[PDB]
C-alpha cells in the first residue's frame, strides 16, 4: 500500500464507470483509529489532508477569493475545519462559515442556524460542507437518497457557485444524495476522496472541480453511490497520518485566476475550456453580503 | 459601575487547582516559522505550538464581551503561538502574557528587546 504517504485515496475512474447495486458497507478497518500527532484533533487532521489533496487538483484561486463553509461548528463549540481552511487559503481570502449550533470561529463571518435559512447575495469560488445529520446513524429503512441539507446544497451550488468554482461535500454510507452525484457531472472533473486518517470510516468528500454550470456528463446518483460503496468494500485503505508531518507545501498556491462577468449567452466552448482548466472564474466582483433568516413566534 | 471580570475570574480559577480550558484548536505546521506571538498563518518554531486564535480567546470561548470600547479581538481570525511548555493552557497564557509592540514577540518569551 503506497497510498499511505498520500493525504488520502480518491475513487479510481474505473469504479465510476461501473453499474452496481447498493450493498451494505462493511469496512475491514472499521473501528480502527489512525495514530494522530500529539495534541491534534481528528477534524484538524481530516481537513488538513482534504486541503493537501485539493492542492493536487486544478482550482481557480482568484484575488479576493470567496469560500463558504457549511457545518463548521463542533460539539466542543469551536471550528477546527475553519481554522485549517483559513490557514490553507491565501491571506485575505473571505471565509464565511455556518452551523446549526452556536460556535466560535476564525472565519470573517459566521451564521448560526439551519443551512436552509442562509442566504447570500453574491456567488462563491469554493464551497465546503462537513454537514452530517446524527439521525442518519439510526437506520430504520433501506439506504436511499437523503433530503434535508442535501437539498439545500444542490440548490446553493446551482444558484450561488461561480463558474470554474469547486465544492467539497462530506458524505457517508447512509448520508448521501442522488442529485448531488448527478450534479458532479456539471463539473469538469469529479471524485470521491477518502482521507487517510479517517479511512476506517465510510466518509468521503464528493469533490466537484471547475463548475461548468451545465452537465458535461450524465450521472445516475443511485448507481454512482452504489459504485462508491462497492469501491470502499473491495479496497481496504490503510490508516495513515503520514502526510500530516510535512506542512511545507501545504498553503494553496495563489494563481491570481481571472474573474469575468458574462451573460449565459456569452459563454462559448472557448470559455468553457478555460473554466475546465481552472484558469477562469465567472461571477460578480461586488461586495459580499450574507443573511440568516429568523423565524418569529 | 458594575462589570464582570473574567480575566481575574479565570486566573483565580487556575490558582484553585482548576482544570484549564481545553479544545483549543492546534494547527499542523512546519515549526520552522518566525515564532511571533500573533500572526496570519501559523508561525510556530520548534519551541512553540500554533493554535487557532479564536479558540484561545477567553472572551470568545466564554461568550462574553471583549475588554475594550470597540469590542475588537486581536486573536480571532489569526493564529497564536504558545510555548510548548505552556501549551497545556493556551487561554491562560495569552491572557497572562503580553505581546511586544516593536518585535512582535511575546514579552518574556523570545523577546530580545
Ligand atoms: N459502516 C457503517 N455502519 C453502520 O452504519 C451506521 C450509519 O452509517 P454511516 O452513514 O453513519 O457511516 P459511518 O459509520 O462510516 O460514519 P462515521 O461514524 O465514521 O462518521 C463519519 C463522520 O460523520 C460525522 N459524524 C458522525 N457521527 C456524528 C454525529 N453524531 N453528529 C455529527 N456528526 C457526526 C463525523 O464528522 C465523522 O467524522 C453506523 O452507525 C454503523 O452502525 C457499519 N457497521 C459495520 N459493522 N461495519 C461498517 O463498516 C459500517
Ligand atoms: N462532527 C461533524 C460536525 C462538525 C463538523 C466538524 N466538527 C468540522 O470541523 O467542521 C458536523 C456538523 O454538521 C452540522 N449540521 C448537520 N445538519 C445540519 C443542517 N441541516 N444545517 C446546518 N448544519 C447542520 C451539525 O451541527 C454538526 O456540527
Ligand atoms: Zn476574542
Ligand atoms: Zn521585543
Amino acid at each position: 500500500s503506497s497510498q499511505a504517504w498520500q493525504p488520502g485515496v480518491a475513487m479510481p475512474n474505473l469504479y465510476k464507470m461501473q453499474r452496481m447495486l447498493l450493498e451494505k458497507c462493511d469496512l475491514q478497518n472499521y473501528g480502527d483509529s489512525a495514530t494522530l500527532p500529539k495534541g491534534i484533533m481528528m477534524n484538524v487532521a481530516k481537513y488538513t489532508q482534504l486541503c493537501q489533496y485539493l492542492n493536487t487538483l486544478t482550482l481557480a484561486v482568484p484575488y479576493n477569493m470567496r469560500v463558504i463553509h457549511f457545518g463548521a461548528g463542533s460539539d466542543k463549540g469551536v471550528a477546527p475545519g475553519t481554522a485549517v481552511l483559513r490557514q490553507w487559503l491565501p491571506t485575505g481570502t473571505l471565509l464565511v462559515d455556518s452551523d446549526l449550533n452556536d460556535f466560535v470561529s476564525d472565519a470573517d463571518s459566521t451564521l448560526i442556524g439551519d443551512c436552509a435559512t442562509v442566504h447570500t447575495a453574491n456567488k462563491w469560488d469554493l464551497i465546503i460542507s462537513d454537514m452530517y445529520d446524527p439521525k442518519t446513524k439510526n437506520v430504520t429503512k433501506e439506504n436511499d437518497s437523503k433530503e434535508g441539507f442535501f437539498t439545500y446544497i444542490c440548490g446553493f451550488i446551482q444558484q450561488k457557485l461561480a463558474l470554474g468554482g469547486s465544492v467539497a461535500i462530506k458524505i457517508t454510507e447512509h448520508s448521501w444524495n442522488a442529485d448531488l452525484y448527478k450534479l458532479m457531472g456539471h463539473f469538469a472533473w469529479w471524485t470521491a476522496f477518502v482521507t487517510n486518517v479517517n479511512a476506517s470510516s465510510s466518509e468521503a468528500f464528493l469533490i466537484g472541480c471547475n463548475y461548468l454550470g451545465k452537465p458535461r456528463e450524465q450521472i445516475d446518483g443511485y448507481v454512482m453511490h452504489a459504485n462508491y460503496i462497492f469501491w470502499r468494500n473491495t479496497n481496504p485503505i490503510q490508516l495513515s497520518s503520514y502526510s500530516l508531518f510535512d506542512m511545507s507545501k501545504f498553503p494553496l498556491k495563489l494563481r491570481g485566476t481571472a474573474v469575468m462577468s458574462l451573460k449565459e449567452g456569452q459563454i462559448n466552448d472557448m470559455i468553457l475550456s478555460l473554466l475546465s482548466k481552472g484558469r477562469l472564474i465567472i461571477r460578480e466582483n461586488n461586495r459580499v453580503v450574507i443573511s440568516s433568516d429568523v423565524l418569529v413566534n | 459601575a458594575f462589570a464582570v471580570d473574567a480575566a481575574k475570574a479565570y486566573k483565580d480559577y487556575l490558582a484553585s487547582g482548576g482544570q484549564p480550558i481545553t479544545n483549543c484548536v492546534k494547527m499542523l505546521c512546519t515549526h520552522t516559522g518566525t515564532g511571533q506571538a500573533i500572526t496570519v498563518t501559523p508561525e510556530a518554531n520548534m519551541d512553540q505550538e500554533s493554535f487557532g486564535g479564536a479558540s484561545c480567546c477567553l472572551y470568545c470561548r466564554c461568550h462574553i464581551d471583549h475588554p475594550n470600547p470597540k469590542g475588537f479581538c486581536d486573536l480571532k481570525g489569526k493564529y497564536v503561538q504558545i510555548p510548548t511548555t505552556c501549551a497545556n493552557d493556551p487561554v491562560g497564557f495569552t491572557l497572562k502574557n503580553t505581546v511586544c509592540t516593536v518585535c512582535g514577540m511575546w514579552k518574556g518569551y523570545g523577546c530580545s528587546c
